């Protein structure tokens, strides 16, 4: 009953920390971003491939910190801050800078927050055209080997609702991530090597198990 | 309206928690499922399947086929011992990373009974012998095949069957304190002319009906 | 004490007391109605389709690590069903997959025959894709390695890693049969049409892998026959494709 | 009195939720409501009313009403094409900025089925053939009127109808891997004296009953 | 109705196949098998049959 599939699984992990600042001079450390795959996450990954095809709600909570940079300028009043965390369908356009219109577009879910409250928290369901995602893929996209289009399941983006010319602040983001409502199908054994990257199944050969002394060797009763 | 009390816990994030979500894509018909074969339920059901012990791990035969291979060789030897080892999964390196072994080290406590079989894989001119010999956890491993035949024993004539099972009740974990199994020369390898000299055994373990296991953990294996 | 058995303009001869393997309990068949009821237009041939094809047989020796057959892509050749294959744009089919081997008694030996769903594998170098004809060659089998192997393009076909990166000894988790030469030598597998979406193209995805491995690897004696030949027998089960009407 | 029990998510501001709000005009009667006609339920409802297609979208006619006739010729030139296009709404150019390709543009997953309706608009005098053929996704365009009466085709005789019209089942998206349709001609235009030299085509699309589609996005048009 | 008259102790496998009339005699073993064909291991039978339909002269 503790080997159900549901106990087995539907259990949360961080997957993700990035940075992020109020102002700079490289607009691309001015707001934060993920792509949502299941093959970059090392906690669920080995436990996935026991199986060929999933299907799964997402729960996704957030926990956000700030500092104030150690540059220069002391005695601020700042009033607590206001962050936007907005995530893109399969299909969705995808911002360039933090003062992109993408940002205001109706159809991407987006929430707003303030600190000193409760984290926050938002959840997805099941995405797909197809019936069931995708672990394993022996075929071409139409070419890439491996990967195909069904597992497309969005992205995460980040960044600061301050208004204009704001003070220097840099923010960290860690995301919280949670399978429910679980199904599997086809088992597999399990991987008996070190994952080398984080979209192909290579690998170095290794030994099947540990050696011992002899093939009569029992170790001595205590 | 509606007095009401704030309780301690209030507003914190836990991670083990199972609250209502907000959606974020009401307006969402999922893709309906799909019946496809192979559906699991429960890590029992990978357990319960026989899989391809290494017994014969021993040096220089790590990454080979011929570590599965239990070397019975030709001649008069009727008291030699074949082969020897405890019963212990997820512990000894013998059974550490087969279907069983792998399941096993997900959970910190587990208890349950073990179904063995070996099979011997010889020419079909070949007859012969041998002892298969249990003791239970706490006892000393027999040092000649006459105080092996004095405890629980069976005497396997490969001549009439190619293959011996064997259930093992009393299994669990925390120099051994458990049982093992051994193999011992009743007679010896009596063949025609014109067949090859060396003959193998190879042996499987799997998982009976009851299988308990609890505290669920993480593996130390990546 | 022998069943001969027709199919089209096919027959073979198998033993009555064979053992039978269907995949996960699930025999083949047509997807039912109404599940894409309005414009998906199905339709099956099932002429040329229901009969046996017999492929080439591959010679068992001493030192013989393996043969794959990736399926379909191995039948794309063969007669009406590969023609199916270039006219339809969608299809799905299951299979009936016999194995069978002739030894004398003076031989021993021992092979594992397992279908593989989704068998994908790994480039032979780390940093690098796999070519796609390092992966198939139709109708001909590939082989395995009995040790690592280097190069660009080549599969890392090292028999014990199965080039999946798994332990050779838990494919038992599979659909698959022993064969052991002091008794049968036949053996027979039934696998239904398995995918996350009703129909697929055939030419882009491979549904699945024949492997057969040698644990206990093949040994004679003096006047013998040095080798032993291995015959695979498929008959596609109930296939179906898109309308064109 | 009554002891409560603050869970995680309090206080926060999630965009997507649907709570009770307090009204800030209580004490108001709105305006009752008038039956005006044309009443909206769903975006289907737009998406199944024919609309022209731009398919003469070549250099030099972009902003005139000429981007909109297909140009018949005179003469005997029975074997030659007359148009061709892929069936791909929302990505190709052709169907892009109709009334289902402008709907098609807010969703990330859509699949259906087309009705095409051409119309033949020349003197009531003109009379001839043309063969209308439909390769399915995944086979080629033909490449002579031959190979294109060897598939699925049609033989429109406009002496005898002045439209005709075609449905297309398999309609989804992700060089095309889609359909195709092209016009051929059979025959050639016959004229009686004393009439005009040039004729011309025109084409309407609209989507049958069942059409779906999921996860509202924004629109990548502003 | 094919006989294998060896040893009691020899085992291995053969292809039957058979191709209509009209059609070309295969040139490998693998277009055999991709025809109509019967896998026969004469260490589990000793003995192999055979019908055929259409059969005429000129």
């Amino acid at each position: 009953s503790e080997s159900s599939i549901e106990n087995f699984l539907c259990r949360s992990a961080c997957v993700y920390m990035g940075e992020y600042h109020t102002t700079n001079t490289d607009t691309s450390k001015l707001f934060a971003s993920w792509t949502i795959n299941a093959r970059r996450m090392v906690q669920m990954r080995r436990k996935l491939e026991l199986f060929t095809y999933v299907r799964f709600d997402m729960e996704v909570t957030f926990v956000i910190t700030s500092k104030q940079d150690q540059g220069t300028q002391l005695g601020q009043d700042m009033p607590p801050l206001t962050h936007q965390i907005m995530y893109i369908p399969p299909g969705g356009p995808i911002p360039k800078s933090v003062t992109d219109y993408t940002w205001q577009t109706s159809t991407n879910p987006s929430i707003f927050w303030t600190e000193g409250n409760a984290p926050p928290r938002m959840s997805i369901p099941f995405i797909s055209i197809g019936n069931a995602y995708s672990n394993f893929y022996d075929g071409w996209s139409h070419g890439v080997y491996g990967y195909n289009t069904l597992n497309h399941m969005g992205q995460i983006y980040v960044r600061h609702v301050n208004g204009s010319s704001p003070l220097p602040m840099t923010s960290t983001v860690r995301m919280y991530f949670k399978p429910k409502h679980v199904k599997v199908w086809v088992p597999r054994p399990p991987r008996l090597c070190q994952y080398k990257n984080a979209s192909t199944v290579n690998f170095t050969p290794t030994n099947i198990t540990e050696k011992r002394q002899s093939i009569n060797y029992i170790p001595e009763t205590v | 309206g509606l007095p009401v009390m704030n309780t301690p816990g209030s507003n914190q994030f836990l991670t083990s928690d199972d609250f209502q979500s907000p959606s974020a894509m009401p307006q969402f018909d999922v893709t309906p499922e799909l019946n496809i074969p192979g559906e699991v339920q429960n890590l029992m059901e990978i357990a319960e399947v026989d899989s391809v012990v290494p017994v014969n791990n021993v040096e220089g035969k790590l990454d080979t086929m011929e570590i599965y291979r239990i070397p019975v060789q030709s001649g008069n030897h009727q008291s030699s011992q074949v082969f020897g080892f405890q019963v212990q999964p997820g512990l000894d390196n013998v059974f550490k990373h087969t279907l069983l072994g792998e399941i096993l080290n997900y959970y910190a406590h587990w208890s349950g009974s073990i179904k063995l079989t070996f099979v011997f894989c010889g020419s079909a001119m070949a007859t012969g012998k041998f002892l298969l010999a249990y003791a239970p956890p706490g006892a000393n491993a027999p040092k000649s095949r006459k105080d092996a035949m004095l405890g629980t024993h069976i005497i396997w004539d490969v001549g009439l069957q190619s293959s011996c099972v064997l259930c093992i009740p009393w299994i669990s974990q925390t120099y051994t304190s458990a049982g093992n199994v051994t193999c011992w020369y009743q007679t010896g390898i009596v063949v025609p002319a014109g067949t090859p000299t060396s003959c193998s055994i190879m042996c499987f373990v799997s998982a009976c009906n009851d299988f308990s296991v609890r505290l669920l953990k993480d593996t130390p294996f990546i | 004490r022998v069943r001969s058995i027709t199919l089209g303009n096919s027959t073979i001869t198998t033993q009555e007391s064979a053992n039978v393997v269907v995949a996960y309990g699930r025999w083949p068949e047509y997807l039912k109605d109404n599940e894409a009821t309005a414009e998906d237009q199905p339709t099956q041939p099932d002429v040329a389709t229901c009969r046996f094809y017999t492929l080439e047989s591959v010679t068992w020796e001493r030192d013989s690590p393996g043969w794959w057959w990736k399926f379909p892509d191995a039948l794309k050749d063969m007669g009406l069903f590969g023609q199916n294959m270039y006219y339809h744009y969608l299809g799905r089919a299951g299979y009936t997959i016999h194995v069978q081997c002739n030894a004398s008694k003076f031989h021993q030996g021992c092979l594992m025959v397992v279908c593989v769903p989704e068998a994908e594998m790994g480039c032979s170098q780390v940093d690098g894709t796999v070519n796609e004809h390092s992966l198939s060659e139709g109708e001909t089998a590939k082989k395995f390695a009995s040790t690592s192997t280097n190069g660009t393009n080549t599969v890392q076909s090292i028999v014990t890693n199965a080039g999946m990166g798994v332990g050779v000894g838990n494919l038992t988790i599979f659909p698959h049969q022993w064969i052991n030469l002091r008794t049968n030598n036949c053996a027979t597998i039934v696998m239904p049409y398995i995918n996350n979406v009703p129909m697929d193209n055939m030419f882009r995805h491979h549904n699945f892998t024949l492997m057969i491995i040698p644990f206990v690897p093949l040994d004679y004696s003096s006047d013998s026959s040095t080798y032993v030949p291995i015959t695979v027998t498929v008959a596609p089960m109930c296939a179906e494709y898109n309308g064109l009407r």
